[PDB]
């Protein structure tokens, strides 16, 4: 496989393409240095560059709650909804067989055990490790997803993108589980 | 003709096909949501995996359009820099299946008028958002662009050269040295120019073209 899918489409020859060089002047001569359209401006960088780049739209947690504002910002997925939710999402959570290790009931706040993902897009799977917890925030409230930790085959993954992506699958995983009952 | 269930389950359904690499029914799906819902709670996320799957499906003047309608809508979107790359792979994906339909029977003078579009589209993003994570990659995507544009300049004054058009040569190459100064088909273009001078017989201009050759070895 699936790596077409998350991959640019051509191939890699425009890497290998010289690189630019301003034009000498003689002397005598005075000459303008590249300017208006066609400069480039200078980078360095550094992100994935050809196939390494995963051209998949970013994850934005989705607000399968009626009258619900969502955002990301980090590693931390959140959603407000228009109390009481902290026991709703625990059965979310237990439904979907998550172990918890931890759990405040009285903070409103959990810590997950390693969450098995499992896309048909990926070629090797992701597991996150997740902190959960529901603010009284208003009212309204605040039910927040915090990707502590992110795995893909055994190795630790800290790039924004996959970051974001899978802290926004939990996030869905909880909306889509706290909408099939309210 | 998509069913007529909830967007939820019909966004589900698109995710699946999505992540199925099933572009068309993604699209149908997908584009059946949009239009239904337009006021959707989710309907950027929409907007950006139908502009996904247009690019993956080679559907590449409707991912520009997707795109279009999102960079109005939604200026100020944190993930804008997206949108804007993908519009840049978008033109650069009608260039080189231009190319590739004229293999082994092309003009060098082709106008490789996608990949002035992509250039185009790469810059606004490099310029806007030095910091996007697709940067780096646009801006590799850029120097090879601007190398194919010039050579396309060159391949012109070539022409006109083969055909004593001295007037169209220095034009052509000063458009290249206004242009293109630091790339390598300017650097071949100079003799051209050199030699379209000295064929109008102005010697004054011919020698500035040759000292500059010559101050570029
Ligand atoms: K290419």
């Amino acid at each position: 496989d699936s790596r077409y899918k998350r991959q640019v489409s051509g191939d890699e020859a425009y890497l290998e393409a010289a690189p630019l060089a301003e034009l000498h002047a003689p002397a005598g001569m005075i000459l303008p240095v590249t300017s208006g359209d066609y400069a480039i401006p200078v980078t360095n960088g550094s992100g994935a560059v050809g196939k390494a780049l995963d051209i998949r739209p970013p994850a934005q947690p989705l607000a399968l709650v009626s009258g619900a504002r969502t955002q990301f910002t980090g590693d931390t997925a959140s959603l407000l909804v228009e109390n009481t939710l902290w026991p709703q999402v625990v059965s979310v959570l237990q439904a979907k067989n998550y172990t918890i290790t931890q759990r405040d009931d009285a903070g409103q706040t959990l810590t997950t055990d390693w969450v098995q993902w499992n896309r048909l897009d990926e070629d090797e799977q992701y597991r996150g490790r997740y902190q959960i917890s529901v603010k009284p925030q208003g009212y309204q409230q605040a039910v927040t997803v915090k990707l502590l930790n992110l795995e893909q085959a055994g190795k630790p993954v800290a790039d924004a993108a996959s970051m974001q992506r899978y802290s926004t699958e939990m996030m869905n995983v909880i909306s889509a589980g706290l909408d099939k009952s309210a | 003709e998509v069913p007529d269930n909830p967007p939820n389950e019909i966004y589900a359904t698109a995710q699946q096909k999505l992540q199925d690499g099933n572009w068309r029914q993604a699209i149908t799906q997908l584009e059946a949501l949009d239009n239904r819902y337009p006021f959707g709670p989710y309907s950027q996320q929409v907007q950006l995996d139908l502009i996904y799957a247009y690019y993956k499906n080679a559907d590449l003047p409707l991912a520009q359009a997707a795109i279009d309608r999102f960079i109005r809508l939604n200026p100020t979107h944190p993930n804008i820099d997206y949108v804007m790359y993908m519009r840049g792979l978008t033109n650069m994906a009608l260039d080189d299946s231009a190319l590739q339909g004229f293999f082994g029977v092309d003009r060098s003078d082709r106008d490789p008028q996608h990949a002035r579009a992509a250039f185009s589209d790469f810059s606004k993003l490099v310029r806007g958002y030095p910091n996007s994570q697709y940067t780096t990659d646009a801006t590799k995507r850029l120097v090879f662009l601007k190398d194919r544009l010039a050579k396309y300049e060159y391949s012109v004054a070539e022409y006109y050269t083969e055909r004593g058009a001295w007037v169209a040569v220095v034009n052509r190459v000063e458009g290249m040295l206004r242009d293109y100064p630091d790339t390598q088909a300017t650097r071949d273009a100079l003799p051209l120019m050199e030699n379209a001078y000295r064929q109008m017989q102005m010697n004054a201009q011919a020698e500035k073209v040759a000292k500059i050759i010559a101050a570029n070895s």
